[PDB]
């Protein structure tokens, strides 16, 4: 199994949420630590934002990057980014309501989990990146572009709409100041 | 308006 | 920090299963749990969708759809933003809607789970999909209302088109309160 010889604790999750997350668990192998135990377990999945782990564990991992391992048939490094391991978020704020967020180059529960924070961070996420507004289609005008690498034809147009093309980076950076971080400092072509 | 990627 | 970190809760009128998942849904994201009895005005008092007989002074009286509502978007959402987040007014011993076959549409999570909740108890039967015809292959029974939120949509383009109403949630509040089935109209989507 996938997870064979590995043992995971489940918190912060709803009673739906983490029946769902232990049956994938034990679906490929994966043993589950029933608290309170002398048992150490490997992982403890938590959700995005994280939750409260008052026992001893390996490492404090996320929901996403579960799904992620499970999607590549691989054991993912939790260390491999950002969103595997749980993300500090300002709370009480919402700096980015004033922005419209579209996504490139990203794909699955990593996209699910930046839609996620897009919204909570009280942005607008749109599936297109438009010029400008169009009422009649329902789309708004795009005001960000997050991209992992340059080129791509939503980088593309967003170089030649002098609109800013960023780092998922000044999305966390973001999420942890609380306040809307520079994009300059988190351009791609750098 | 660039459409999303397949 | 935690969620509800610096709040005190209280959990009144569930079974012994329930308020088990419910102490330990609120300590994992920081909830303490007032052990009474006790001086202390606890934040909230968590109870069931449609109320129970709370004794002990609290802050604000909470359903566990509103808890629950707070973990799968790990935000502590005002009370006061949803129906649905305090207990809800139905009157017993009727079931206005048995005749009713009820599809939702832009419903997710625990709010879904609370409509579908009111229907059954109403006598209404849900279904998954919103289908026109009666099938045996499937075992599916025809769409009679849709409850949506707002226009648009795939299941709402096709209500127009059936001439089916697709009307709000508070259709559906007002059905359960008063007792007797809610004339649509005062509660299409598109109003």
């Amino acid at each position: 199994g996938l997870f064979s010889q590995k043992s995971f604790l489940v918190l912060g999750f709803s009673v739906e949420n983490k029946c769902n997350i232990v049956d994938i668990i034990r679906e490929h192998a994966g043993k589950i630590v029933s608290l309170p135990s002398r048992i150490v377990a490997d992982y403890a999945v938590v959700p995005l934002l994280g939750c409260e782990v008052d026992v001893t564990v390996g490492e404090v991992v996320t929901n996403t990057w579960l799904v992620t391992c499970i999607d590549n048939q691989t054991l993912v490094d939790p260390k491999s980014n950002p969103l595997f391991t749980p993300v500090s978020v300002m709370s009480g704020v919402t700096p980015l309501e004033d922005c419209v967020i579209s996504f490139s180059q990203c794909v699955g529960a990593e996209r699910d989990s930046l839609v996620f924070l897009a919204n909570h961070l009280g942005a607008s996420v749109q599936e297109f990146f438009v010029r400008k507004a169009n009422a009649k289609k329902g789309m708004l005008a795009s005001t960000h572009l997050i991209v992992k690498e340059p080129t791509g034809s939503k980088y593309e147009a967003a170089k030649k709409w002098s609109l800013p093309a960023v780092n998922i980076s000044w999305l966390l950076e973001t999420a942890r100041i609380g306040k809307r971080a520079d994009e300059n400092h988190f351009l791609v072509d750098n | 308006f660039v459409p999303p990627s397949p």
